[PDB]
């Protein structure tokens, strides 16, 4: 159960 | 002495009810300052064991383990301190504990080869993650808020996702799991 922090390291940026 | 004093109370209560922890032997060096502030200097005739109610100087997790040598000790350490140089002291030595400023849980980890989990104080800051050993409070990890990359959490687990190949995972037991993700959460979106 996930809750990502679309962290610009990780989520595509 | 107004200003001095609101740090002073909240340092101190943050202790005494637990929420900052520390090692017994600070604990009993900060009981020494409550003494200098709430006596004045010792007094080797009336301040003797028994004199105390450890309740209100000390970790409910050390009023047992009686050391109120230990407090009278480092109150007699304070010779003839000031009030104010001692609030002030206790407030220094409140500061410079790594677990200073900090919002612990008490999570229990699953240690490879022992089925038999060991308790542990689970830290969270603005800031960063880190581990701190249940019974002497010395940090073993650490971890940047910014390294964060998802976490999860169920009625008795939470667990925390880096993205570091190697070590994987950071799971643990824990009631909290919704507390300490909504914590996380709050300061994430804050940090970009």
């Amino acid at each position: 159960m996930w809750d990502t922090a679309n962290n610009p390291l990780y989520k595509e940026a | 002495p107004v200003q001095l004093n609101l740090l002073y109370v909240q340092a101190r209560d943050d202790i005494l009810n637990g929420s900052h922890p520390v090692s017994f032997d600070k604990a009993c060096e900060f009981a020494g300052y409550q003494c200098q502030i709430q006596f004045g200097p010792h007094n080797e005739q009336k301040h003797k064991p028994g004199f105390l109610e450890l309740k209100d100087f000390l970790p409910k997790e050390y009023i047992k383990q009686k050391g109120e040598r230990k407090i009278f000790m480092a109150h007699k350490n304070c010779g003839n301190m000031s009030e104010i140089e001692a609030k002030v002291r206790y407030v220094k030595l409140a500061r410079s504990l790594k677990t200073y400023g900090v919002s612990f849980f008490l999570v229990k980890e699953k240690m490879k080869g022992k089925n038999k989990l060991v308790p542990r104080l689970l830290g969270i800051t603005k800031e960063c993650v880190m581990r701190v050993d249940e019974k002497t409070k010395e940090v073993i990890q650490e971890w940047s808020l910014t390294n964060i990359k998802r976490w999860a959490a169920s009625p008795k687990s939470f667990t925390l996702d880096f993205g570091d190949y190697q070590d994987g995972y950071y799971s643990v037991q824990t009631t909290e799991g919704e507390q300490i993700a909504q914590l996380i959460a709050g300061y994430i979106d804050i940090i970009l």
